[PDB]
């Protein structure tokens, strides 16, 4: 058993912020991907 | 105790102006960059490099003075005073644009010295070095715009000149030739800068309007003592206000201030990436589908196609005087014009 | 032009409009004279 | 020093005029001295404009904003706006300068020498901001004074020489108004007009009869309202609707002044009746219409058929139709087809611009006026280089319409900001939290959670 | 009391201020140059 | 169009009357501290 | 031997005003005046 | 095809707005 | 009484989103503007913006992406005339002449003004100091300048800013061509406002983050060291002041948190006020500085400056913008 | 319009791979207690 | 080969949407103890 294990967390606010970042980045770059 | 330790004690002494080890790099380089800019905008012409007047001595005002970039035939020469172009002659060095590379190189090393100063003072005072990390974004902007962009281009000539109207020329050049407004990295930079200004205004106003009454003065600035332990404003009231006005609100002060760090720094870094792309002429100039449609269909018009026509006008009308080394002779009949005007 | 008998006072007229601006500046001078108390 | 520091007054130096809120004598001194400043600027600026005035050159080419106001009143001008005597301008300037000396003496006396509070000296001149009867009485006095001023404008128009009329038959001239429009239908139909294009609300008043009749109505209404507020106390709904404090009254006046500044900006930009183009230059719409007229005249003299000439897009090069069918000038000046000017109305028939009067009835004075207004369009730089932003440095011209409109938009916007500042502060000070949140009795702590 | 004179602050102040006054004199002289 | 114009005029008049009479309905009293 | 600080501030600000006004005067006269 | 993509991303953003406003982590005052 | 219950509900601070009377105006106008904007941005037919029967397509279904799409401003033939739906003979005519733009911008401007009023209203209901709405007046003034004041000064809503990304860029470029906004001091003050706002935002954020008091261990996020509603300050203001005072000098650093946050509010708000006023004052054609042919040699030859290069770029934009709309030599509006 | 074909799948992956990643880290956070 | 272009994104979605679903459940099962 490795003692260097740690639990990972991501709260709901961080989920909302990350989803907003990803969706806005996709909305920005989609026109350039389609070109 | 050793000369190094005694010099360290002297450099880190408490003073009106902190010096530190980083001061040896910072103060000469920053002073020489500022002095070179003031000297160039006061006394030095751009007549042999651009064909322009750019100093107070020639009659330019504060908006129109600049230390202009060297001539395009210099290439990416460092243009040292003792180098093979000037050959130790200060007058010829000024006339050939050596002050531009002087300011650019001393400014780069001064920016390095200032970030090292941020690190050194953070280490001495005992705080985390997030101010230096935030200052990495102006350094990225300066390196991408003043160093990487002309290095990708043909010469130092297409770097920005150190002046107000010269920087405005640089903006209009990037619009006309690169379509830099269409670039998504510049769009992220604009979002970062405007969001930083918004966050600055909104956080300042929110703090000033959720203050606790801690005095009887109708001017509330005296109601704060720096050694006090309690918060000077109500985070709960501010959170409820913005939750009911805007829908969402900060509830964590540390996250709020990290976000204030994060937004403009990330914006500036994205814009620096876009400027690297433009250094290689890797532009977001056009959308291919729209151009195929517009080529085959003479009734299809968008604001993007109108912007492309504006860019054609900028390039054709600006290039003979903005790029005098090319010896562009555009006759009047080849200039793209609309009806009348 | 002004009426001719007033022509000798033409320079003074030339500096009359800027006097209200000085009034604003005068306030700050007065405050500096009392230490901005 | 009474109330002259932060410890006794609660206000810092940068809010030091807020120390005057409850000091009626010193506040009166501040007001009278400031009124002296206003009158001083009027007189000194008039003398400055007169000292550099070249009477044969048009007023709008000389950076004048006060001489056109005197000239519109009919003082010192003849037919066509020609200056015939500069002495009324001098009289207006010097009388304002001397009166400003008197007002400055009074303001200084009440500010530093007179009694700090007027309540002990006089029940009539003393006041308390919370006394609504006294506030309405002072408002009534000032309403009567404003009504008398409006009637003074009427008296100038009807008895003491008249006003300059740009619509007078045979060019603009000084005209005595003998039949002002007293019909409430016309006056309050101006009040009820749309503010949008083609209607223009009160900015669209286009004859001096309506102007004089409106000022008769304004003077009578202001005098009646002044007597009403002298004789009556505020009602219960008014007492419950407003904050009754000095800062609150200031904020109400700030909102009113912001709205009036926006209206004055639109008035000087669009109206060529109370701002005649002989004195203020052409309006922007006027200059665009003048350019279209100028090139219609030039090409018709070259033999073109201006009615059948077709532009690049298929619209008429010189003449087209407005969306409601009127024959109007072509090009971008299609946006300015609601423009009315005395040099253009002789060519207008029932269906808009008339082709036959265009072909046969364009006089040389109209061609001169069109060329002059085309080349003095209200376009110029901040350093007063006339023309579009791409023009070279040879013409030193910015239209006074541009200066007046821009300056008063800036002032009107900042006074809207001041209204917001003082209205919010008056509300917070009346409720008692303008200094911040009480730590012990924070309201949000007594509220339920949102979620 | 017993304050010194020539400190680091003195050097910084004068390295900024001496050329500033020199340059201001130069530009003031430039205002009187004709073509 | 005429029916639409009357409908929009009625809706706008209703909301504006709500605004005006709401701010006449003792708004300075509706604050947490005083009255 | 103390000159009041308000006198020093007033004189320095007047000097700044004179220098700036000289620069604007030179904007209208001599080199850079387009004349 | 590209229009559907843009409208889909925009609608996902609006749905995210709804959930971030009405189904947020409640700020629990300690 | 039904009216008393309705007044209690409207002004209730227990609603998840506060309404208020300003919100009674704000919600329908902003809902109308939002719904019409989404529908027009997706599916509006092309609009003859310049009034020269040259329709410009701005919706996604007519060949645009997110970047190039816009709600196109109303026709130049309309000008400043009020153009509601019932003024048009049909919806096809209303869509052809850019009626959706007028609907959206009028509803949006009213709703945003009521948003400012609503910010005041909620601050009053919560016992707050009232001036957040004053800070919001700067972007609101900017919106009024680009959507209302500039069309009024220029005489047509066709010259308002298009509701799109590339339309915004078109507005910027044509504005620089016609007014030389870069050389206008109010726009320079606005750039100082936004650059300084970003700078001071990054500065304040990094200085507060730098001086956070240790409350957590190395594994967890430092943000868990702050609890919502806690009474103690989560960072050392004195340590941040000591750092920043050694970074420049002691008297360039705020030791007062209230003065610092007032400065953070005041710098970008005043800068944006000035740039909005710049747009309005250039709407009445008081343009930026003109230094074309300012520098002249002894003989009389024009010596070019950087302002002359800017003038060349402006001339290119000027002769190419609205390439079919001009019949006469001067672009007077 | 003659758009790039891979621009669909790229955009989908640009949404899908990070979002579900965050979703994974969110849901396993919620199941911890 | 003239294949259906949508097939690619279809295949990707057919792989990705249910798989990450299982991954979500599995990961939130592992963090429950
Ligand atoms: C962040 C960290 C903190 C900031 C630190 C800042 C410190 C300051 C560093 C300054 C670096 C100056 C480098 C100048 C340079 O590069 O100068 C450029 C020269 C190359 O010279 C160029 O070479 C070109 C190509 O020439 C060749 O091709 C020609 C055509 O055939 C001819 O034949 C010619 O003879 C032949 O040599 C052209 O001639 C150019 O005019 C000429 O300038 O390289 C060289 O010195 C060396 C090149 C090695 C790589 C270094 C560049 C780093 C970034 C590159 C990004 C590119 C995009
Ligand atoms: C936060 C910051 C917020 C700040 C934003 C403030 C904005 C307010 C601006 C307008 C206020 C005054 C309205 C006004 O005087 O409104 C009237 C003006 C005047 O409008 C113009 O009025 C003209 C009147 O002139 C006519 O009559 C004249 C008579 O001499 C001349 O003959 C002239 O040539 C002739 O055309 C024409 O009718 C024009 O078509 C018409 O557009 O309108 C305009 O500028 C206004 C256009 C509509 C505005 C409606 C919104 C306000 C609620
Ligand atoms: C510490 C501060 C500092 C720093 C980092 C720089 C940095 C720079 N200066 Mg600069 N400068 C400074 C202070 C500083 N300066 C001061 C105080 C002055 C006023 C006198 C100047 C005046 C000045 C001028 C006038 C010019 C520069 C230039 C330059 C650039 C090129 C220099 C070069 O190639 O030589 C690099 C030299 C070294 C790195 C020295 C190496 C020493 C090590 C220890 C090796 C040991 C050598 C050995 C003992 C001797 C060998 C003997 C024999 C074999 C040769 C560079 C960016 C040039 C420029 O900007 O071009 C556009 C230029 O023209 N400087
Ligand atoms: C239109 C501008 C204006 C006016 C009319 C006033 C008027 C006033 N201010 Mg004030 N103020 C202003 C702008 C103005 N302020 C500005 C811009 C600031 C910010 C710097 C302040 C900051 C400020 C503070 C901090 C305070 C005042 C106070 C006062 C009042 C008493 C002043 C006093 O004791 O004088 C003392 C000053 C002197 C004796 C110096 C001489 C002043 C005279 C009037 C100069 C006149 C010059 C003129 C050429 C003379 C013509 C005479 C001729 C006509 C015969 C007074 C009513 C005070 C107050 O509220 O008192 C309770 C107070 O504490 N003000
Ligand atoms: C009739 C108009 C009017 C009146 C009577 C007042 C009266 C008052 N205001 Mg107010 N205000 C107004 C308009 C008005 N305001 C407008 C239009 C705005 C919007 C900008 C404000 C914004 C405002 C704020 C933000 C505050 C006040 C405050 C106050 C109080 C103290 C003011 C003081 O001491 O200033 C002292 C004067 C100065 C410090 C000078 C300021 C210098 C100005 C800003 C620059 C002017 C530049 C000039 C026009 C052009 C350049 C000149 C050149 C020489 C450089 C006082 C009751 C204070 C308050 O609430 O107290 C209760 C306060 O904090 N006002
Ligand atoms: C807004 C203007 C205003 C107001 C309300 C006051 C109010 C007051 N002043 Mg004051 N004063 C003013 C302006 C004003 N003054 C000016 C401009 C000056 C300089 C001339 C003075 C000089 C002055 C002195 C020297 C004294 C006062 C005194 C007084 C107090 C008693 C006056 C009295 O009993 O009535 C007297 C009423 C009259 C004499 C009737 C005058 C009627 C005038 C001449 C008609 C003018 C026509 C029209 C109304 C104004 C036209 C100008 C307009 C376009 C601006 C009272 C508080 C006294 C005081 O405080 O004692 C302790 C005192 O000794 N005042
Ligand atoms: C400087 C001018 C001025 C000022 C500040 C006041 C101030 C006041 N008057 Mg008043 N009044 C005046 C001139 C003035 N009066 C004049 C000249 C007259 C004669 C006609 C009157 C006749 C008068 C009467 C008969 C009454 C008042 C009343 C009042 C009080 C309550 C005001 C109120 O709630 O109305 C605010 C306005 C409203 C409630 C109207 C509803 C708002 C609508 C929707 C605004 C629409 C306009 C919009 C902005 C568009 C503009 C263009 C439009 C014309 C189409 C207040 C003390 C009342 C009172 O208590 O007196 C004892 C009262 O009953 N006044
Ligand atoms: C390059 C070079 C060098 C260097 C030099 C130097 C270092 C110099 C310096 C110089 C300087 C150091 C100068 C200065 C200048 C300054 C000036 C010229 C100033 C001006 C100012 C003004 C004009 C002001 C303004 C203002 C503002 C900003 C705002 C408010 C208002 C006022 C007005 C106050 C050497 C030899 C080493 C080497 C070789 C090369
Ligand atoms: C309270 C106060 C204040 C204010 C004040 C004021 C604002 C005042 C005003 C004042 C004024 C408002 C004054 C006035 C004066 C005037 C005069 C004294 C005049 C005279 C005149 C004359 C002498 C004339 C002459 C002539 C003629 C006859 C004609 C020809 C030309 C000539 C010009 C030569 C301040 C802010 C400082 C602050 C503190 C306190
Ligand atoms: C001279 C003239 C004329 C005439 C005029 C007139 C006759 C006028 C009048 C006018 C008027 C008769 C006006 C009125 C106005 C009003 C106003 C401006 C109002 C305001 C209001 C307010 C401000 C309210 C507020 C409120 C609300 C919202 C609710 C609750 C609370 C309170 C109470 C706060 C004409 C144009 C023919 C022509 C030219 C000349
Ligand atoms: C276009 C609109 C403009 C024209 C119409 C307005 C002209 C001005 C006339 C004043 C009318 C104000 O009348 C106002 O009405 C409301 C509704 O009954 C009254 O009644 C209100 O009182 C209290 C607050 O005090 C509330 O809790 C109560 O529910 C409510 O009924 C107000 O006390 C009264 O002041
Ligand atoms: O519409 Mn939009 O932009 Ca104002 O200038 Mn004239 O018009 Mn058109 O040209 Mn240039
Ligand atoms: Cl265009
Ligand atoms: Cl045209
Ligand atoms: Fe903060």
């Amino acid at each position: 058993p490795n003692p260097n294990r740690q639990p990972v967390e991501l709260n709901r606010t961080s989920l909302y912020l990350g989803l907003l970042l990803i969706l806005v980045l996709a909305l920005l770059f989609s026109s350039y991907f389609f070109n | 105790r050793g000369w190094f330790d005694i010099l360290d004690d002297w450099l880190k002494r408490d003073r009106f102006v902190f010096v530190g080890w980083s001061g040896i790099l910072l103060f000469p380089c920053a002073y020489l960059a500022l002095g070179g800019w003031l000297t160039g905008t006061t006394f030095v012409t751009s007549w042999y490099t651009h064909g322009l007047a750019s100093s107070y001595l020639e009659g330019c005002n504060f908006l129109t003075v600049a230390v202009s970039t060297p001539a395009n035939s210099m290439g990416h020469s460092l243009l040292l005073l003792w180098g093979p172009e000037a050959q130790g002659d200060f007058t010829r060095w000024c006339q050939l644009g050596g002050l531009w590379t002087f300011i650019a190189l001393h400014g780069a090393f001064g920016l390095i010295g200032f970030m090292l100063r941020q690190f050194e003072i953070a280490r001495l005072v005992g705080v985390r070095p997030y101010n230096a990390i935030a200052f990495s974004a102006p350094i990225a902007v300066f390196v991408s715009v003043f160093l990487i962009y002309p290095l990708g281009q043909s010469s130092w000539f297409f770097a920005p000149s150190f002046g107000v109207a010269a920087i405005f020329r640089f903006l209009l050049f990037f619009q006309g030739f690169h379509n830099w407004t269409l670039n998504p990295f510049h769009m992220m930079g604009v979002a970062g800068v405007l969001g930083g200004a918004l966050l600055c205004a909104i956080h300042g106003a929110t703090v000033e309007n959720t203050l606790f009454q801690d005095g009887e003065g109708a001017s509330t600035f005296r109601a704060f003592n720096p050694t006090q332990a309690e918060e000077t404003y109500s985070m709960v009231t501010a959170n409820r206000f913005w939750s009911q006005i805007f829908g969402i609100a900060f509830s964590n002060k540390r996250w709020l201030h990290f976000f204030m760090l994060f937004v403009p720094v990330t914006g500036l870094w994205m814009s620096a990436i876009g400027v690297v792309g433009l250094a290689l002429n890797l532009r977001s100039y056009d959308f291919i589908s729209q151009e195929i449609r517009a080529a085959e269909d003479p009734e299809f018009e968008t604001f993007y196609t109108k912007n492309l026509l504006l860019n054609e006008g900028i390039r054709a009308w600006m290039a003979p005087q903005d790029q005098p080394h090319e010896n562009f002779v555009f006759p009047e009949e080849v200039l793209p014009r609309g009806n009348a005007l | 032009k002004l009426p001719e008998a007033y022509a000798i006072f033409d320079p003074l007229v030339d500096v009359l409009p800027v006097i209200p601006v000085l009034f604003l500046a005068l306030a700050f001078v007065w405050q500096a004279a009392v230490g901005f108390r | 020093a009474t109330n002259r520091d932060q410890e006794s007054s609660g206000f810092a130096w940068w809010a030091g005029n807020a120390r005057l809120i409850n000091l009626s004598g010193k506040l009166l001194g501040a007001h009278v001295a400031h009124a002296g400043l206003i009158v001083f600027w009027a007189g000194a600026m008039t003398l400055f404009e007169l000292a550099h005035f070249i009477p044969e050159k048009p007023m709008y080419e000389q950076g004048l904003i006060l001489i056109p106001h005197i000239a519109t009143l009919g003082w010192g001008v003849g037919p066509g706006g020609e200056v015939v005597d500069t002495f009324p301008f001098f009289v207006v300037g010097v009388v304002h300068l001397i009166s400003s000396a008197v007002l400055g003496f009074g303001g200084v006396y009440h500010a530093i020498r007179g009694p700090e509070t007027l309540e002990e000296y006089s029940s009539f001149f003393g006041y308390d901001w919370k006394d609504k009867n006294k506030m309405t009485t002072i408002l009534g006095f000032h309403l009567i004074v404003l009504g008398i001023g409006a009637l003074l404008l009427v008296a100038k128009a009807m008895f003491f020489g008249g006003l300059y009329d740009t619509w007078a038959p045979g060019g603009g001239d000084v005209r005595v108004i003998t039949n002002p429009t007293l019909d409430p239908r016309v006056i309050f139909g101006y009040l009820l007009k749309s503010p949008f294009g083609g209607e223009g609300w009160i900015v669209s008043v286009n004859n001096l009869e309506d102007v004089v009749g409106g000022h008769i109505w304004i003077g009578l209404i202001c005098i009646a309202g002044g007597i009403w507020h002298i004789l009556t106390t505020p009602f219960g709904w008014a007492r419950r609707a407003f904050i009754w404090s000095g800062e609150a009254y200031l904020s109400y006046s700030l909102g009113a002044l912001s709205m009036m500044g926006f209206i004055a900006t639109c008035f000087v930009w669009f109206n060529n009746t109370v701002y005649p183009s002989e004195f203020y230059g052409p309006t922007g719409p006027e200059a665009s219409q003048a350019q279209a007229m100028t090139f219609l005249i030039r090409d018709q003299k070259l033999g073109a058929n201006v009615g059948s000439a077709q532009g690049p897009t298929g619209l008429g090069k010189y003449l087209m139709r407005s969306p409601t069918g009127e024959i109007i000038f072509g090009g971008e000046t299609m946006r300015f087809w609601d423009f009315r000017g005395p040099w253009l109305e002789p060519l207008r028939g029932p269906n808009g611009l008339d082709l036959n009067k265009i072909k046969n009835d364009i006089q040389p004075w109209q061609e001169r006026r069109a060329a002059e207004y085309m080349t003095h369009a209200p376009l110029g730089s901040l350093n007063s280089v006339g023309g579009v932003a791409t023009e070279i440095n040879s013409v030193n011209f910015v239209s006074p319409r541009s200066w007046l409109a821009t300056s008063h938009f800036v002032l009107a916007f900042f006074f809207l900001v001041g209204h917001l500042w003082h209205a919010g502060r008056a509300r917070a000070a009346a409720a008692g939290f303008e200094k911040g949140i009480d730590r012990e009795s924070e309201p949000v702590l007594s509220m339920p959670s949102l979620d | 009391v017993s304050y010194p004179i020539f400190t680091v602050r003195w050097v910084a102040v004068h390295t900024l201020a001496v050329p500033t006054i020199f340059f201001l004199g130069a530009i003031a002289a430039m205002q009187f140059i004709q073509r | 169009m005429e029916t639409l114009k009357i409908t929009v005029y009625i809706v706008v008049t209703f909301f504006v009357l709500l605004f005006v009479f709401g701010f006449l309905s003792g708004d300075p009293a509706r604050n947490p501290k005083r009255k | 031997g103390r000159i009041p600080l308000w006198i020093v501030a007033t004189v320095a600000g007047m000097g700044v005003i004179v220098i700036v006004g000289l620069f604007f005067y030179g904007a209208y006269a001599g080199l850079g005046s387009s004349l | 095809m590209e229009t559907i993509t843009y409208v889909f991303i925009f609608a996902c953003i609006i749905a995210l707005f709804f959930f971030a406003i009405f189904f947020r982590e409640p700020p629990r005052i300690t | 009484n039904l009216w008393e219950r309705f007044c209690n509900w409207v002004t209730s601070t227990d609603n998840r989103l506060y309404v208020g009377w300003f919100g009674v105006i704000m919600i329908p106008t902003l809902l109308a503007a939002t719904i019409c904007f989404v529908i027009a941005f997706i599916a509006a037919p092309p609009v003859d913006i310049d009034g020269i029967r040259e329709p410009v397509s701005g919706s996604l279904l007519y060949g645009n992406n997110i970047i190039t799409g816009a709600v196109v401003p109303s026709s130049n033939a309309i000008g400043l005339h009020f153009y509601p739906i019932w003024e048009a003979a049909s919806l096809d005519e209303w869509l052809y002449n850019g009626g959706p733009y007028q609907l959206i911008i009028f509803h949006f401007l009213l709703g945003a003004s009521c948003y400012m009023g609503r910010q005041w209203e909620l601050s009053y209901r919560l016992g707050m100091r009232p001036w957040i709405c004053v800070a919001y007046s700067a972007p609101l003034a900017s919106a009024f300048a680009v959507f209302l004041i500039y069309p009024i000064g220029q005489g047509s809503f066709s010259d308002g800013m298009p509701l799109g990304i590339s339309g915004t860029f078109n507005f910027m470029i044509v504005f620089q061509a016609e007014h030389n906004i870069l050389m206008h001091p109010f726009h320079q003050l606005g750039v100082a406002g936004v650059f300084g706002g970003a700078l001071f935002c990054a500065m304040h954020g990094s200085l507060v983050t730098s001086s956070l008091i240790r409350e957590t261990t190395e594994t967890e996020s430092a943000n868990y060291g702050y609890k919502f509603g806690q009474e103690e300050e989560t960072y050392n203001i004195v340590a941040a002041h000591g750092y920043f005072g050694r970074l420049i000098f002691q008297y360039a650093s705020f030791n007062n948190s209230r003065s610092l946050h007032f400065f953070l509010a005041a710098w970008p708000v005043v800068g944006v006020w000035f740039t909005a006023l710049g747009i309005s004052t250039m709407a009445f054609n008081l343009n930026g500085f003109n230094f074309n042919h300012s520098v002249i040699d002894a003989k009389g030859n024009v010596i070019n400056t950087w302002a002359d290069i800017i003038n060349r770029a402006n001339l290119g934009m000027e002769v190419m913008h609205e390439r079919n709309a001009h019949n006469f030599p001067l672009d007077l509006a | 319009m003659e758009v790039n074909q891979l621009g669909l799948i790229a955009t989908a992956l640009f949404v899908l791979v990070p979002s579900v990643f965050l979703i994974i880290l969110y849901v396993q956070t919620e199941s911890q207690q």
